[PDB]
């Protein structure tokens, strides 16, 4: 948020600035240093099946993604422990053809029996945000049922 | 009848070198049969989920 005059946390104008308790117009924070770490993958309504592109960083970490409700929590995890760096994980979550594959170079691998079988709960995304385990970068697409339309 | 291969050929015709000839030469030269391999790793294969690069 902008920065102004008697309205933000500042010590400003005559010297050794002043910051004045008003009464409603106060002070009130500017925003925050490095506010650029802060990202929200926000899920506002009930989701069913997804197909992500995961970017992961490090190797031999569980690298997926991770789903927290409204209180913070974790419900279900898709997190997969590789022994090499994928260049990108494929993972699609519809019911007729689950796809969980490790993509490195023009090379498909098999991600099924390295991923977390306790942690992935439930297919069904609930209203909360998506976390993501040592990733890069992600790429998403998501698919959300209406019964009539 | 003789099949010549490790010769000059004056017409640059007479002793052409077939696979299959270079590949029996190979395997007399080292020792090895049907059954055996040479194998060497330059660099170390490389393990990641079920699958072996």
């Amino acid at each position: 948020g902008k920065v102004i005059a008697g309205m933000s946390k500042i010590y400003g104008g005559t010297a050794p600035g002043n910051y004045k308790y008003i009464k409603g117009t106060s002070y009130t924070y500017y925003g925050e240093s490095d506010i650029d770490r802060l990202s929200r993958w926000d899920i506002k309504e009930e989701i069913f099946s997804f197909m992500g592109i995961l970017y992961p960083k490090l190797p031999k970490t569980p690298a997926g993604v991770r789903f927290l409700d409204d209180i913070g929590n974790e419900y279900t995890a898709i997190v997969f422990k590789t022994e090499q760096v994928q260049d990108y994980i494929l993972i699609n979550t519809d019911v007729n053809d689950e796809t969980y594959q490790g993509w490195k170079g023009t090379t498909a691998l098999n991600l099924f029996p390295v991923m977390d079988f306790e942690r992935y709960r439930t297919r069904i995304i609930e209203k909360g945000q998506m976390e993501l385990i040592n990733l890069s970068k992600a790429e998403f697409k998501i698919k959300r049922k209406a019964d009539f339309v | 009848t003789i099949k010549n291969f490790t010769f000059f050929s004056p017409n640059s015709t007479e002793f052409p070198v077939g696979s299959n000839n270079d590949g029996k030469l190979y395997m007399m030269l080292t020792g090895m049969d049907y059954r055996t391999i040479r194998r060497k790793d330059w660099s170390s294969p490389l393990n990641t989920a079920l699958n072996v690069q």
